RNA sequence: UACCUGGUUGAUCCUGCCAGUAGUCAUAUGCUUGUCUCAAAGAUUAAGCCAUGCAUGUGCAAGUAUGAACCAAUUUGAACUGUGAAACUGCGAAUGGCUCAUUAAAUCAGUUAUAGUUUGUUUGAUGGUACGUGCUACUCGGAUAACCGUAGUAAUUCUAGAGCUAAUACGUGCAACAAACCCCGACUUCUGGGAGGGGCGCAUUUAUUAGAUAAAUCCGAUGAUUCAUGAUAACUCGACGGAUCGCACGGCCUUCGUGCCGGCGACGCAUCAUUCAAAUUUCUGCCCUAUCAACUUUCGAUGGUAGGAUAGGGGCCUACCAUGGUGGUGACGGGUGACGGAGAAUUAGGGUUCGAUUCCGGAGAGGGAGCCUGAGAAACGGCUAC
RNA sequence: CCGGCAUCGCGCUCCUAGCCCGGCAUCGUUACUUUGAAGAAAUUAGAGUGCUCAAAGCAAGCCAUCGCUCUGGAUACAUUAGCAUGGGAUAACAUCAUAGGA
RNA sequence: CCCGUCGCUCCUACCGAUUGAAUGGUCCGGUGAAGUGUUCGGAUCGCGGCGACGGACGUCGCG
RNA sequence: GCUCUGAGGACUGACAGUCGACUC
């Protein structure tokens, strides 16, 4: 059955210390500021950002 | 049925093998000819892998025999095997299989040595001049009945072939007879 | 199994075949032919998938059944032909030739040819022997053989074949200094001359070829193909002349591109 | 004479020894010479191996055993068998997890034609033939002793 | 995001575990669900059982049609013209597809090998003599489906008999020089001969022989071969060497005679090469267990020889001889809720766990065993037995 | 960073072999490391591309968006075992005092 | 603070006469379907030679 | 039961000559 060939993967990964006021505090922050429908959202930034930020980590590794 | 597979076997440590597939095709194996010396002739079709042709010799009395040393290679007529180097049971139940030591007529070979006006005489004296004949070929012309070793796989090819013994090969052999 | 197999499902299909992984289960599974099935392009490749002159793959049916397909000169009603490397396909109803040639990144292009630069192919041998009643004959990777080879011909060279007297015309010498075009691994497409070629007892020899423009690389002998005697190639190379350059240039280049653009 | 041990009469393939028009400098396995063969790889033929009384269908310079494939090192590791030898392969094992290595071992057995005269623990130099038995498929090809 | 927090105490600092926190392309279920894209879904237990219906058949200009129909329809010679169902012959059904029961150096993976082998086909090349006393080939057979007709049985792609008719089914049989080369050889003249005439396609089997050197007229390959291959003597109750089928008409009389002709194709037969493959194979690599320290060996266990069998190597099997092989670097045995792998989750690095599953390899068809047809099956949408 | 070079560089007859000449074969093994070959695809990273974004996918873009042009469909990794070149510190194995040495 | 014997209730495993039982595999031995191969075998079926006979026969042709 | 095959020795001059009742 292929169409089981597509690949598909997640956008996010959950916050591990759930109740925080200070990571709660900023979260607010940003949905407020930028106007979100939920905190999801927020943390998909987080992943693209910090994929995009481990790929220039493992370059600046290398000369 | 039979079966030329390693599976049965035991390891070289000797640890059973436990058997993993059941029996394929390309491993079968037939049950012998035993080829025996008789007067009827009757060799038989096998239509083996590929679609081509095995010729099973189950009995045979005529076959080709070659002489190396005169290099003439005639038609000759089986008449007993006399020495197995791998069975006796197989020279007494007179079994034509590879290397063994039949025994031919020497009929063709006489008169073809009865072979080779003016330009004929001059050809024989051109020979005759580097004849060999070893005294133990030649005892065994007058005997009648020459020792020579079968060797073609009969049960394989459906054909007695082989050549006649001398030298080395032919006194080992009549040593052992007797 | 118990005997041959006979799909290819589309995922098996080899990498330099740029089919696309959604398209279907499975893939044109070359017949058994004149090139070796893993080195090869079938025809519906060609025509549907690079030309478009069909859409599916009965289109591509009706193309070849109308006889209008050609290779090594003559017609083809094969759907699966594993053409490979310098096969020659002619449309006469289009008048027009292809050359089915590699380029640098290991995958075929079809390159184009007039006629009088169509009517021979161009091949290697696999080996020259002999056979019934000790006449000689050469044996290609084309398939091809030829009886009574010209006495010097020897293993691993190269000859040309006409079309229509379907004999030698020349042959090049296998040695140092001429020309090659890889055809396996990954150096395959890059063109260049032979600098020096080591021999191993036992196992493979293997060819050191450079670039004209530099770069230097190493294959064992399978894969050569030399084309020409000395820098010279006697056939016609792709856009680009056989030259695999570094990402870094393929960026600059696209960049030169647009920015006179 | 010596070397005829058995209960058939032993003799090399396709020579033809009784030969009447005889001469020692034809080519070896022709006009009743010895038949024997130069293996290759850089290897030489045994010098007794060559002016030998011996037979062996397996000897790869007097023998229908043809060496490719692959050729190893060892030690002989037991010398108590008929015309056959088992080499012990010592060898070292990267084990991933430690980043350190752990030696193994592989006894392969190897068949030495009669030319050849190891003794326990000489080094071998072994060749890939066809399959001569359940467990050989190796022929000794050099001994340094 | 390379992270810690609650619990032993009157409190304190620790070892330390319990609990907390997060994820699963990881399963079940609870509660809830308005929209678009995407898509897993009887694997875990029971590789236990199956109603039913389908899943492999097939026709081109090119094998066989007034055996019964349809369309053109005849000047009533000759067509079955053209479309055809049915059936015979050919090919395929050995692919796909599902599942993971078996199986722990075994399957499998990387990488080897075949000079140790089989391969429908595709693609390319190739093809003397069949007897004639080698003096250029010497003749055309019934029986058979479908159809007709007559039956058994309760029965089913269960079955008997009569009557027609075909072949690219079956069975026969015309063969191409010089005969190059080979062996016997009358008489001639003496021969280093002339030779008048008598026996020689390719495949199979066997044996002799060639397959050439080195610095002061030799000539193929491989790292390596008695290799490729040639020649010769024969051998075989020879598979083989065409009694086959389509359109397109078109130069020109030798008796103007479908006249001498000759092309484009199909199908097919054999050898070699190639290709799709396989089979066997070499090194190295697998989890827990020593409350698994000895295992294998009469009956193949390790080897040798001789042989049989196979497509082929091989203890694959037999006869004889030898007593060997493995083991603390874990053999053998035992467990696995163990098919192997590519890979999946988690991951600062190292690792830990998993891998039924759609890609590859293997295995299996309720359990075993044995086989025919075929290039390919120890086949189960084939058979035979329990 | 190296090519190439002298000192107090055991030989070369053979290929590569200079306008008498660098840089040539066979007469200890490996382990280590470097470079290369060859490495099935899907997956993993990664480029390009406005499927609206996205997870994706392997497409797609301008012409006077009038009788076709420009094309792409990269690259990376792949631990070990095996093959090969150069390095020869580090460490094993091996071994010239009977001289059977050169 | 705290230790053990004993008494009562509940859970878990242990030893246990019972030639305990069931399930499943393995080896040896007995019998052994069926297939394959083979030795004989020969129901019928093909030039239906000849008698030069009057579609009929024996001597037959080998397969 | 019958017909065989093989192994196991002595004396005399790694072979040759003669002999040998028994066991497997
Ligand atoms: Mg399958
Ligand atoms: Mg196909
Ligand atoms: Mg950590
Ligand atoms: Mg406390
Ligand atoms: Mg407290
Ligand atoms: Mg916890
Ligand atoms: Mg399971
Ligand atoms: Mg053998
Ligand atoms: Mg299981
Ligand atoms: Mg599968
Ligand atoms: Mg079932
Ligand atoms: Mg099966
Ligand atoms: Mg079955
Ligand atoms: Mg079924």
């Amino acid at each position: 059955h292929v169409n089981f060939y597509r690949n598909y993967g997640k956008t996010f990964k959950k916050p591990r210390r759930p109740y925080e006021k200070e990571r709660l505090d900023a979260e607010l922050k940003l949905v407020g500021e930028y106007g979100l429908r939920c905190k999801r959202e927020l943390w998909r930034v987080q992943y693209a950002l910090s994929r995009i930020r481990n790929a220039a980590r493992h370059l600046l590794t290398l000369d | 049925g039979i079966s030329r597979d390693s599976m049965h076997k035991r390891r070289a440590t000797g640890g059973k093998q436990k058997a993993w597939r059941k029996k394929r095709k390309y491993e079968l194996g037939r049950q012998p000819a035993n080829t025996k010396l008789s007067s009827n002739k009757t060799v038989r079709r096998v239509r083996v892998r590929g679609g081509n042709v095995k010729w099973r010799a189950l009995r045979l009395d005529t076959g080709n025999f070659s002489w190396g040393s005169e290099a003439v290679t005639r038609k000759t007529r089986l008449l007993d095997v006399v020495y197995n180097s791998s069975n006796n049971e197989l020279v007494r139940t007179q079994t034509l299989v590879k290397n063994a030591i039949v025994q031919v007529d020497a009929a063709p070979f006489k008169q073809w040595y009865l072979t080779h006006s003016n330009n004929v005489q001059r050809k024989l004296e051109k020979r005759q001049q580097g004849r060999t004949l070893d005294s133990h070929i030649e005892e065994q012309f007058s005997g009648g009945r020459l020792l020579a070793c079968i060797s073609s796989r009969p049960g394989q090819c459906g054909r007695a072939d082989g050549y006649i013994l001398e030298g080395k090969e032919l006194e080992f052999y009549m040593r052992k007879l007797q | 199994a118990r005997g041959l197999k006979k799909h290819l499902k589309r995922l098996n299909a080899p990498s330099h075949w740029m089919l696309d992984k959604l398209g279907g289960a499975f893939a044109p599974k070359p017949s058994s032919g004149p090139h070796k099935a893993r080195e090869c392009l079938p025809l519906i490749l060609i025509l549907r998938n690079r030309l478009k002159y069909a859409l599916t793959y009965r289109e591509v049916q009706s193309i070849l059944m109308q006889r209008h397909i050609m290779v090594d000169g003559k017609v083809r009603t094969d759907k699966t032909y594993p053409a490979g490397f310098m096969d020659i396909i002619s449309i006469p109803k289009t008048g027009e030739n292809y050359r089915l040639l590699y380029d640098t990144k290991g995958r075929f292009r079809l390159h184009s040819v007039r006629d009088e630069d169509a009517k021979f192919k161009l091949c290697k041998v696999r080996s020259v022997q002999f056979g019934q009643k000790g006449i000689p004959y050469l044996n290609t990777y084309d398939g091809r053989t030829i009886r009574y080879p010209d006495p010097l011909i020897k293993a691993n060279d190269t000859i040309k074949l006409d079309l229509e007297t379907n004999k030698i015309v020349d042959f090049i010498k296998f040695d140092v200094g001429n020309v090659v075009m890889v055809t396996g691994g990954r150096n395959t497409g890059r063109v260049g001359v032979i600098k020096n070629r080591e021999k191993h007892k036992g196992t493979f020899e293997t060819i050191h070829v450079e670039d004209a423009q530099g770069h230097q690389f190493a294959t064992r002998l399978g894969n050569v193909f030399t084309i020409g005697k000395g820098t010279k190639p006697w056939v016609s190379l792709p856009k680009g002349k056989g030259i695999k350059l570094t990402i870094i240039e393929e960026q600059r280049k696209r960049d030169a591109a647009a920015q006179a653009a | 004479m010596a070397e005829q041990t058995e209960k058939s009469f032993l003799k090399q393939p396709k020579v033809f020894l009784s030969t009447k028009k005889a001469d020692k400098a034809k080519r070896p396995g022709k006009a009743g010479n010895r038949f024997w063969k130069s293996v290759g790889l850089g290897f030489k033929t045994p010098r007794e191996a060559i002016d030998g009384t011996y037979i062996d269908k397996k000897c790869p310079f007097t023998g229908t055993v043809a060496i490719r494939g692959r050729i190893i090192a060892g030690t002989c590791h037991s010398a108590k068998m008929n015309r056959t030898i088992i080499v012990r392969r010592n060898y070292l094992h990267f084990v991933k997890k430690y980043q350190r290595y752990e030696k193994r071992h592989s006894n392969i057995p190897a068949h030495i034609s009669p030319c050849f005269r190891v003794k326990e623990g000489d080094h071998v130099i072994i060749g890939q033939c066809r399959p001569l038995s359940k467990t050989v498929r190796f022929n000794v090809l050099k001994v340094v002793p």
